[PDB]
């Protein structure tokens, strides 16, 4: 009626691993939970696995005599009957630090209904496509991965010489002023001896130095718009990256929902190596 | 790149203009090597062609600045550096009246070469914290130089040549009788004045007996205060009092049986060559609080709006940001959300709350946050995948709990992570400031709120607050492994018996993470307890201070156990780790980094590494400033090596950019014009002159003399390595070896060879240890950047693939190791292949390496085994055993029948002493993989990869039943045995 064999139990899920346990719990609702053998592998162990407070609490449960419970007296005639009991009480009175009532169960029949192709050839046929679909998918989202990290590069490259081209037009302009600085005193008595040499050759040396000046910031200025473009198209390869990256996780997910599934019903392995 | 941006080649002459402080333009041609001298002095007699002179007057008093690739200007008071390498960013130079110091920035210079980048940009971070480590570390950097100068110059000497010895004056039994009678025949070499002729002494004398005696009745048979004992070959010495077997240069020749030849040196010839080492100060060295336990309110945070994240507007659908306090790896609390808004609006003006109170919260708590994008779609699916993360600790290094409006710039989502948050990652802001940001806001108290202090914690301890029959449970627990399950009746069953803990000290790992660090009213009990608890060994209180435990108390508790108890030998062992948990820090002024810094500067074989494995890691921008700022400390105050490693970081980019070229912009030509190529470019006066008489990075005492190129080839393998030799620049080379090769490996990640290597090294000295003589090869391996690294190389070796290609079948191996060593000596060699091939089938099974082929396994001509290229490892009970046929030949010396023969069994013998060996010190090679995960090694990202050790040494299981899981994969990969 309602304390059928721990077999016939939606939460019990046999023998996996904590990490497998983990994955399965990972960001859900307080008061998940869900039974698995215990580690050891020792025969009537059972722990119980509970989603409370951020955290994954992990009760065990003890099984002498026949009876099974938390704590020391045992009265509980089987596993079914103690997650019942506690589904519909809160777990404050085994710990009064403990307060939830064992609510959202992590069935393993809700993964049964969602899969196809049950038989043996389509199973292996669909999953087949699948993997090409993986490989390429993911093959895909790697090479994107090589332009993201070498544009990457590129730009701060590029930066750094802007700043470089700042300190280089900051030490020209200031020799320009300079120049007329020092040329404030000399330019008077200069002026007064009619010598073309030395205004036309004073002026060569400002002619020359305006012309470097004004080079040089058309190279920063060309060089920025170089580093925009870069900039923008570095942009662009995130948005790819962000838009694919959710593709691979729900297609890997149920890609190896098949592969894990053809060795559940009595499907060796040896010949899945070959279908790929 | 090169000397000028853009171009690489750098003509001999080129047009340099140059700024004169009158305002006069003038260009000049010089040399690549024309110092600054020179030019200067050529500079000045060219303005009497130019209008005004009357200014100039002179030649001195001027700098010479200029403008260098890295962005930032150089005043270049060192005159004698040649054009060439001044890495301009542009030909232009000025001249200024010189202002400064002089020496602190002639020193500013060397230390921002190594670095790799300028000492100028520390002066720029305006950050409270950054600035307040580089003047308070300097107390640890006065103390480490005036230790080295103590008693004599025999400190300076202990600094700079320390010695390496072991940790265990007692020797393993089955080393112990190899020595005949307890006793060692050494060969002693005198070098005398006519022509620098050498003798030879032949001496037997006690394995425990100190240098200093050695020395002297040497002397008795050539027939004090000078003549110190030294290493032919290599630079290393015995100055301090140790049993000559106490030293790993005397130990290894007792095992492999080999003649320990030394060298007597005149004292003060030592003396002579240690330079005089001044430390000066740098210049930045000279440059209403409510307690947080009377605050009666819930923690509050609020979002703002998030500038920019990058997401197309119709393949996703909304964006959220999940929040969630952590301490450590475990959130203190359930995560909250934000509403999801449409990806083009993050607005987001709501104020979380959280359910914890603000005088719960624990010193190391953090808040971690992401950016994530909901899909929502597919029917009755709904997706989430981060589009960045960012994590805030929620007291500043002053102990303040942070309060008002702060701006965070995220980071991206490292690669084959997939959870939301990121709660094991750099607490800090993105210093690219072109990425997505977050503005935050925290609610203000109407003060500044301080942490309380320990006074205040200890008086809530001890105020809220005989032996038992089943304490056996108690050792139970101590004895599992850091990744075993504790349920919630054994953390309640410690945290009860926590007082009686103390009479088991090495459960404090157990018993800190049985208590809630949500709860002010424990955490004040743990503080007392952890203040009073017993000292513990040195490889236990070194996973105290992995990400499981962020708390000060428990991280400082730990390293007063390390200051004590771990030797200068382990440290060098555990040093790759120690570095790693540098970045779960919580702040930049820790209890480790202060301890690590002087263990380095009073150690140069310390500091060597130290420093390596710090400045191969700066290209990373979530910890470049926090070790750029500490190899700025070291470099500082390390002494004169800062010298001695300009030379490695010089020639490491010489190598560089010579692969650089090869495998990326001419990759695809044929390997003779390639080879054509590397001669030229060898062969040219700066390459040679850059890649000679410098150290090694690999054994700072080989140093690297003149360079073979005849014999420095491209390997055809990988990416091209590098093959390169060099020669022993002192007399005695013969009796170490003449050349020292080395692959110069670069485009392929080397730090997860160099932690398979570090594992091998440790699994050997395990076995060795107990009774087992398993000889491995731990090559020496050290990666230098980003994908680049170097590689020692074994002499006289040759693949499996070698010898079976020259070989004509099965028995080619076992006749190849006949041919090498006929008559007595074969029986050593089938020996040593069975001990060394032993060692490796259960290290590969263990670590489930990559799998091996004829190409990456070698085998000496004296028979020995190694591995090569570790590619992988844990990923890629799932590994087979990697032995076959040809192996199995060679174990039972070329009987057809194999697996049935009595030496076979004997294979198997020592393969499960050795097994059960390494199972016993799980402890251990958990945590050496559990100090690595924030490391960036793709295969080694969560804990949740540490658990294929755990399987593969079957910790889970019985002593018994583990043996029969090895057993039983043993013989099913080799289909029965
Ligand atoms: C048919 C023509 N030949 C080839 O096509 C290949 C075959 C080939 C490849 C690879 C290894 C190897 C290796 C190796 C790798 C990592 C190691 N890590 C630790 C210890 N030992 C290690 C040894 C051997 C052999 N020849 C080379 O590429 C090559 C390049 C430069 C050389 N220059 C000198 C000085 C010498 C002695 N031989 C050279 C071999």
């Amino acid at each position: 009626n309602n304390n059928m064999s721990l077999q016939d139990a939606e939460w019990y899920w046999g023998d996996i691993s904590r990490e497998e346990v983990n994955e399965k719990l990972r960001d859900t609702a307080d008061g998940t939970f869900l039974v698995r053998d215990a580690s050891t592998k020792m025969h009537g162990d059972y722990t119980l696995t509970l989603r409370k407070g951020g955290n994954n609490k992990l009760i065990k449960i003890f099984h002498r005599d026949g009876k099974y419970g938390f704590s020391d007296p045992l009265t509980f005639s089987s596993v079914v009957e103690l997650i019942n009991h506690y589904r519909n009480e809160s777990l404050a009175q085994y710990n009064p630090k403990l307060d939830v009532k064992l609510l959202y169960p992590v069935s393993k029949y809700q993964q049964d209904q969602v899969v196809k192709e049950d038989n043996i050839e389509a199973v292996g046929k669909k999953l087949h496509e699948y993997n090409t679909q993986f490989q390429e998918k993911s093959r895909e989202y790697d090479r994107l991965y090589e332009e993201y990290t070498r544009t990457s590069q590129e730009i701060q490259m590029k930066r750094t010489a802007i700043e470089a081209f700042n300190e280089t037009i900051k030490i020209f302009e200031e020799q320009c002023q300079t120049q007329e600085r020092y040329s404030k005193e000399y330019i008077e008595k200069f002026k007064r001896e009619g010598n073309e040499k030395e205004i036309q050759r004073i002026m060569h040396n400002y002619d020359k130095l305006k012309s470097r000046i004004s080079e040089i910031i058309d190279s920063r200025r060309r060089l920025e718009e170089d580093l925009k473009k870069q900039a923008a198209e570095y942009r662009e390869i995130d948005k790819r990256m962000n838009s694919i990256k959710p593709d691979l996780i729900q297609l890997r997910k149920t890609r190896d929902q098949y592969l894990m599934w053809l060795t559940q019903k009595g499907v060796r392995q040896k010949k899945l190596n070959e279908w790929l | 790149s090169g000397e000028l941006w853009g171009i690489h080649l750098m003509p001999p002459r080129i047009l340099v203009e140059c700024l004169l402080p009158n305002g006069m333009i003038v260009t000049l041609e010089c040399l690549r090597e024309a110092t600054l001298i020179t030019i200067k002095h050529e500079l000045f007699k060219e303005a009497r062609k130019y209008p005004l002179h009357q200014l100039l007057q002179d030649e001195s008093s001027y700098i010479f600045v200029s403008v260098t690739q890295e962005a930032e200007r150089e005043e270049f008071f060192d005159e004698t550096r040649r054009l060439c390498d001044l890495r301009l960013f542009q030909p232009f130079l000025k001249v200024i009246e010189p202002v400064g110091n002089r020496e602190e920035k002639i020193l500013n210079r060397e230390i921002g070469f190594a670095i790799g980048m300028p000492v100028c940009e520390f002066d720029m971070v305006k950050d409270p914290e950054v600035q307040d480590f580089r003047r308070n570390i300097l107390n640890v950097c006065k103390e480490a130089v005036d230790l080295r100068d103590l008693n004599s110059p025999h400190s300076r000497a202990m600094y700079v040549y320390p010695p390496n010895v072991e940790s265990s004056p007692e020797l393993p039994k089955h080393i112990y009788n190899k020595l005949d009678k307890g006793q060692i025949i050494v060969v002693i070499w005198v070098i005398v004045s006519p022509n620098n002729d050498k003798q030879k002494y032949t001496l037997k004398i006690n394995h425990d007996c100190v240098p200093e005696q050695v020395i002297a009745e040497a002397i008795r048979k050539k027939t004090q205060g000078k003549y110190i004992l030294k290493v032919c070959g290599c630079d290393e010495y015995f100055l301090e009092k140790y049993p000559l077997s106490q030293y790993k240069y005397i130990r290894s020749c007792i095992m492999l049986g080999r003649m320990p030849n030394l060298m007597l040196m005149a004292k003060e010839s030592l003396y002579s060559q240690l330079p005089m080492d001044c430390f000066t100060m740098p210049s930045y060295s000279r440059r209403s609080t409510k307690s947080l336990w009377v605050i009666n309110s819930a923690l509050r945070i609020k979002i703002l709006c998030a500038t920019y994240v990058n997401v197309n507007i119709r393949d996703i659908d909304k964006i959220y940001v999940r929040t969630g306090i952590y301490h450590g790896g475990e959130p203190l609390c359930d995560n909250v959300n934000t509403q999801r808004v449409p990806c083009s609006n993050p607005r987001w003006n709501e104020w979380l709350n959280y359910d914890i109170y603000i005088p719960d919260l624990p010193r190391a708590a953090r808040l971690c946050l992401s950016i994530c994008s909901v899909k929502g779609r597919k029917g009755a699916k709904e997706e989430h995948c981060p589009l960045a993360w960012g994590n805030i600790n929620l007291f500043d290094y002053t102990d303040t709990l942070v309060s008002g409006k702060m701006a965070l710039n995220l980071w991206p989502v490292p690669h084959g992570l997939e959870d939301l948050l990121n709660p094991i990652g750099v607490t800090g802001s993105n210093p690219n400031k072109e990425t997505p940001c977050l503005e935050l806001e925290f609610d203000w108290f109407s003060s500044v709120v301080k942490f309380p202090d320990m006074s205040v914690i200890e008086e809530h301890a001890n105020w809220s607050v005989l032996r038992e029959n089943d304490k056996e449970q108690l050792k139970a627990i101590s004895t599992r492994d850091p990744l075993s399950e504790i349920t919630e009746q054994e953390k309640d069953f410690l945290w009860s018996h926590r007082h009686y803990c103390v009479t088991i000290p090495e459960i404090l790992p157990k018993l800190l993470l049985s208590v809630k660090w949500n709860s002010r009213d424990e955490v004040a009990q743990m503080y007392c307890l952890v203040k009073d608890w017993p000292p513990i060994k040195p490889e236990q209180a070194m996973e105290l201070l992995d990400c499981n435990y962020p708390d000060p108390m428990v991280r400082g508790f730990a390293v007063r156990c390390l200051e004590k108890y771990l030797t200068d030998d382990k440290l060098s062992q555990y040093l790759i780790q120690l570095v790693q948990v540098l970045k779960y820090e919580q702040y930049l002024d820790n209890l480790l980094v202060r301890f690590l810094l002087k263990k380095a500067l009073t150690n140069q074989r310390i500091g060597h590494f130290f420093f390596w494995h710090l400045k191969s890691e700066m290209h990373n921008k979530t910890v470049s400033q926090r070790f750029g700022l500490l190899l700025e400390s070291y470099c500082r105050a390390c002494g004169m090596y800062l010298k001695h490693l300009n030379r490695q970081v010089e020639a490491m980019e010489k190598l560089i950019n010579l692969t650089d070229i090869l495998k990326q912009e001419k990759k695809d030509e044929t390997q003779k014009v390639q080879m054509k190529f590397l001669v030229e470019q060898m062969r040219r006066p700066d390459f040679m002159d850059a890649l000679q008489g410098f150290l090694s990075p690999l054994n700072p005492a080989h140093q690297l003399g003149n360079l073979r190129l005849e014999e420095c080839r491209i390997m055809s393998s990988a990416k091209r390595p590098l093959w390169l030799n060099w020669e022993n620049p002192d007399i005695m080379s013969e009796l170490l070896f003449q050349n020292n090769e080395i692959i110069f490996k670069n485009g392929d990640d080397l730090r997860q060879d160099m932690l398979t290597l570090q594992i091998i090294r440790i699994m050997e000295n395990i076995w060795q240890n107990q009774g087992l003589d398993l000889r491995m090869l731990p090559y020496g391996c050290l990666s230098i950047g980003d994908c680049v690294g170097l590689i020692e190389v074994v002499r006289n070796s040759h693949t499996i693939m070698q010898i079976q290609c020259k070989g004509g079948n099965s028995h080619t191996l076992h006749q190849w190791l006949k041919d090498k060593n006929k008559g007595e000596i074969y029986d050593a060699a089938i020996d040593l292949f069975t001990r060394s091939c032993a060692g490796y089938c259960v290290a590969t099974f263990i670590l489930g390496i990559g799998d091996r082929h004829n190409s990456n396994i070698m085998v000496k001509d004296d028979g020995q085994l190694f591995h090569i290229d570790f590619g992988h490892f844990l990923d890629h009970e799932r590994v087979p055993f990697v032995l076959t046929q040809d192996f199995l030949i060679v174990i039972s010396k070329g009987a057809q029948e194999c697996t049935k023969t009595r030496e076979f069994e004997r294979f198997q013998e020592m393969c499960y002493k050795a097994y059960l060996a390494i199972r016993q010190h799980a402890n251990l090679f958990i945590n050496l993989f559990s100090m690595m995960l924030g490391s960036g090694m793709p295969e080694l990202q969560s804990f949740d990869d540490i658990a294929y050790i755990r399987k593969t040494l079957a910790l889970d299981k019985t002593e018994q039943e583990a043996l029969e899981y090895f057993m039983k994969q043993m013989n099913d990969a080799h289909h029965g045995g």
